[PDB]
């Protein structure tokens, strides 16, 4: 199954350089969507099956879902900026690629050297992950549920309309 | 590792700050009252400090593999809860002159606190990771509270975008050293290694682990972020990312450094030594050339983790660094907390979007004598200047350098503060100038009570350090 | 010659220094949050680099 | 695994399943292309809240997918810190009713 | 059967690329799309880590990944319809009236 891996890593990869590189933001949504189920299958790959099954139930499945209801709800069609074409030039995209490659060859000259027994088999069931999860890690947890209620609390207090209606003008200050 | 109910008492200004936070969120549900919430917010917050004298009766646990209490924990925990009282206390006359809702603002304080009261007792890279993130997103709250005005939304964006990007980066961090050793709590850290300490992926994870918290410990060059996010969120939010959000991060980050083995590697050691160094010399060369208090604040802020920083290195050999981190934090939190103070108390009420958030040092002293003085005596104590705690915690970080032979870090401290004490005494002179052009609310006189119990620590605890340093020591974690 | 004191300015070189470089160092400051992330890839690899090497 | 000989035919015929539905759909679609003969604004923010309201509770029931497989595994601790979960959960969602987030209201 | 160096290489050509698409792309939308590439790459390395050395610990820590990326993805596009709603552009870089 290590076939599956390296087909699902590599078209991981090529789905997320043309994520980087693409013009209107719905077809890179699209294509880090195939990205998300390229790292699902890497996850079932190595026996994360519940790694998997959570990266298209809700990585897969709630994230991308709320960037485009927000990419479909203001209208947005990578517009102003798709005019200019700015990162399609050699000043703006020579620069930081050379720093992150630099930043990718110094971490997998860090990868290397380190002793390998493999990725076996044996995959990890969600029922161990159920028991350590609620084993000893009770307030990992109950502190996630407090982030995720402090992170909707926020998100409701910043992105509510106060306004009426279900078609709004994008009004400068909202009047 | 199950929870035994004699560790349900351990756990208790935790579960206390997660009752009030579930409470004041039905009586936001229920009712919609602002006095209620924050009555409701204070006394959690301090039922929460009498629950950690309960703790105190008790002794030093280790509850799970996410979570060990003790002394430096507790110490770490009571400024969590009291810089979050503070804060509160700042930012009802601030929310007074609120229009929009004006609960969520104590509810994310009262989740931050929680988050900061993990990390202190964050055993685990988990509970580090959890609590880095438990004070990260309600500041995204606090941070973006004022979302109409300009300036305030451009912080939170910012704030946002760079914390996400060290999260992204400490979770990498992480990941590697869990991919070196087959372990996520700290004293297992490098127990598999042993001359070969330095192992090139340890390393580099614990060198992206140093990105994401230097990030929030503003070490340069993850530094930029901080004047923007001072100056752009409101003053009581500023008060409680100076103080609470910056003791946490630092203390977890002590323990994890003491706790692991990888902290007498010398290569870690070295790239701390050089962060310290420019951070220091930055911080204090960025503050000279500033008329804003809120950035001038931050670039000091960027300068006292460099303090904190160089009394970091000498951790494995001094033995008395984390005595003398608890004092200069100890010291740095009633500063900054005073200074803030009179920044939020001059800043209140909010007055609208439309209007400018501008602090307007000069002439403070004219029409309010004893918030002037309070700054002064603030600026007294940032500076490393005596009769004030501040230049207690400075002789401690001297000390610390000096018993290790950092003697590059010494003249950096020594060169910071000599270029510091510029701005400082600027701004405290400033005040007392004389304006070209320039209240009586009961919690506007508690927030003046709390600058000025905090102006009386400060000048107690300088002319009379001893109990701090008896109560500091009685704190001692397991060693 | 004296009527200016040169051992003054002489000392007081460590405050020039010190004021260029404060000029030079809010250069940084552009208040772009694209320099802060580009800033902190900087900072990541100067790490790296310098873990690498040591 | 690959060894398993009954395990092995379930993953080939799972893999052929989802091919053959995908060939099935394209060449549904190819049939229907060849043959035939030929001849600003805004929506709203109740969307976005509702849709976070989906993904967060989404996690937070994440957690309880993940709490049921070992719901008799573990002790009754586990129910207790399950039911303080539930019960912030519920005074979460309880804040979101009170408050009108949970309402359209046209 | 598979390195584990393959797997961590996989991951760090994620991060990498994310950071790129962080850094050279202007549109706020696309620098958290971005973030959340990043947050997948590590997530990615925290569960290649736990499944080579056998622990579920790994994939926990995956759980405690996408509930950040969930809680602060939203937090970036609440704070991003409040910025269409405010100054009617996504550009970052028009967004930075505060300087040193």
């Amino acid at each position: 199954m290590e076939f599956a891996f390296y087909i699902c890593g590599l078209i991981a990869i090529l789905a997320t350089l043309r994520v980087i590189t693409h013009t209107n933001p719905v077809h890179a949504l699209l294509y880090l969507i195939i990205s998300l189920l390229a790292i699902s299958g890497v996850f079932f790959s190595l026996g994360a099956y519940f790694a998997g099954a959570l990266e298209i139930i809700v990585y897969a499945g709630a994230i991308m879902v709320l960037f485009v209801f927000v990419v479909m709800m203001l209208n947005l069609g990578g517009s102003e900026i798709e005019q200019e074409r700015q990162w399609l030039k050699p000043q703006v995209w020579i620069g930081p690629a050379i720093l992150s490659a630099i930043m990718l060859v110094v971490i997998v000259y860090a990868i290397l050297g380190v002793n390998d027994q493999g990725i076996d088999g044996t995959p990890i069931s969600a029922k161990a992950v159920g028991i350590t999860l609620f084993g000893p890690y009770v307030l990992a947890v109950e502190l996630a549920s407090m982030l995720l209620l402090a992170g909707l609390v926020v998100a409701f207090h910043v992105g509510r309309e106060e306004r009426a209606g279900e078609v709004l003008s994008n009004r400068k200050d909202d009047s | 590792m199950t929870i035994t109910p004699q560790n349900l008492i351990a756990l208790l200004p935790l579960l206390i700050v997660g009752l009030t936070v579930v409470v004041v969120m039905l009586s936001i549900a229920w009712r919609r009252n602002h006095f209620l919430n924050a009555t409701l917010s204070v006394i959690g917050l301090n039922a929460a400090l009498v629950s950690l004298w309960f703790v105190g009766q008790a002794g030093a646990m280790d509850v799970t593999p996410l979570m060990r209490v003790d002394g430096f924990a507790m110490l770490y925990t009571g400024l969590v809860l009291l810089a979050s009282l503070a804060t509160c206390t700042f930012a009802y006359p601030w929310l007074e002159g609120y229009n929009d809702n004006k609960d969520e603002f104590y509810l994310l304080v009262l989740i931050a606190a929680l988050g900061g009261i993990l990390l202190a007792n964050a055993n685990h890279l988990a509970s580090l990771f959890l609590g880095i993130e438990l004070i990260s997103l309600p500041l995204f709250g606090l941070v973006g509270y004022a979302f109409r005005q300009k300036r305030s939304l451009e912080a939170s964006i910012k704030y946002t975008i760079l914390s996400a990007a060290a999260s992204s980066f400490l979770l990498f961090g992480m990941a590697l050293v869990y991919a070196q050793s087959g372990d996520l709590s700290f004293v297992a850290l490098g127990k598999n290694l042993g001359g070969m300490l330095n192992e090139p992926l340890l390393l580099a994870g614990f060198g992206l682990m140093i990105v994401g918290l230097g990030f929030k410990l503003s070490l340069v060059p993850f530094h930029l972020w901080t004047p923007d996010v001072y100056q752009g969120a409101p003053a009581p939010v500023s008060t409680f990312l100076a103080t609470a959000s910056k003791i946490a991060i630092f203390g977890v980050v002590m323990r994890l450094f003491l706790y692991a083995p990888v902290g007498d590697s010398e290569a870690i050691r070295v790239v701390l030594a050089i962060i310290a160094f420019a951070s220091i010399i930055f911080g204090n060369l960025m503050a000279l050339s500033q008329t804003n208090i809120k950035r001038l604040l931050g670039y000091s802020s960027i300068s006292h983790l460099g303090y904190l920083l160089v009394a970091l290195i000498a951790l494995q050999t001094g033995e008395m660094s984390m005595e003398a981190v608890g004092v200069y934090l100890a010291g740095y939190l009633f500063s900054s907390l005073g200074a803030f103070g009179v920044v939020s108390l001059m800043s209140s009420p909010y007055r609208g979007p439309d209007a400018d958030s501008l602090f307007s040092y000069r002439g403070l002293f004219w029409h309010r004598p004893i918030l002037a003085a309070v700054m002064t005596v603030m600026m007294l104590s940032l500076a490393g200047i005596p009769m004030t705690l501040g230049f207690i915690g400075k002789f401690y970080v001297l000390a610390v350098g000096v018993q290790a032979h950092l003697w590059w870090l010494v003249g950096a401290v020594v060169v910071g503060s000599a270029i510091g004490l510029y701005y400082y005494l600027r701004v405290a002179v400033s005040l007392y100038l004389h304006a070209p052009e320039q209240p009586s609310n009961w919690q506007y006189s508690a927030g003046g009570i709390v600058v000025l119990i905090s102006a009386l620590l400060v000048l107690v605890l300088g002319v009379w350090p001893q109990p701090l340093i008896s109560i500091v020591r009685l704190a001692m974690p397991l060693m | 010659l004296l009527k200016r004191d040169p051992l003054n300015s002489m000392m007081n070189i460590p405050a020039v220094l010190s004021r260029f470089a404060g000029k030079g160092l809010l250069l940084s400051e552009n208040g772009y949050l694209r320099w802060y992330v580009a800033s902190m890839s900087i900072g990541a690899v100067v790490v790296l680099a310098l873990l690498m090497v040591l | 695994m690959s060894t398993s000989t009954e395990v092995i035919a379930h993953h080939w015929a799972f893999a052929i399943f989802l091919i053959v539905a995908i060939g099935l759909c394209c060449l549904m679609l190819v049939g229907g292309w060849f043959l035939g003969g030929r001849a600003r604004l805004r929506l709203s923010a109740k969307f976005y809240l509702v849709a976070m309201f989906f993904v967060i509770f989404d996690v937070e029931a994440l957690y309880l997918f993940a709490w049921s497989t070992s719901i008799r595994e573990s002790g009754w601790v586990g129910f207790v810190e399950a039911a303080i979960f539930i019960f912030v959960l519920l005074a979460g969602l309880v804040y979101l009713v009170r408050i009108g987030a949970l309402d359209w209201t046209p | 059967m598979i390195p584990l160096q393959h797997g961590l290489i996989l991951a760090a050509i994620l991060f990498v690329l994310g950071l790129t698409g962080l850094v050279i792309r202007r549109n706020l939308l696309f620098m958290l799309i971005g973030l959340e590439i990043m947050i997948n790459a590590s997530a990615l390395a925290f569960v290649v880590a736990g499944s080579y050395w056998g622990q579920t610990d790994g994939q926990v820590m995956y759980i405690l990944a996408i509930s950040l990326a969930a809680a602060e993805a939203s937090i970036g596009l609440a704070l991003l319809l409040q910025l269409h709603r405010r100054r009617q552009n996504l550009n970052i870089d028009s967004v930075s009236e505060m300087r040193g």
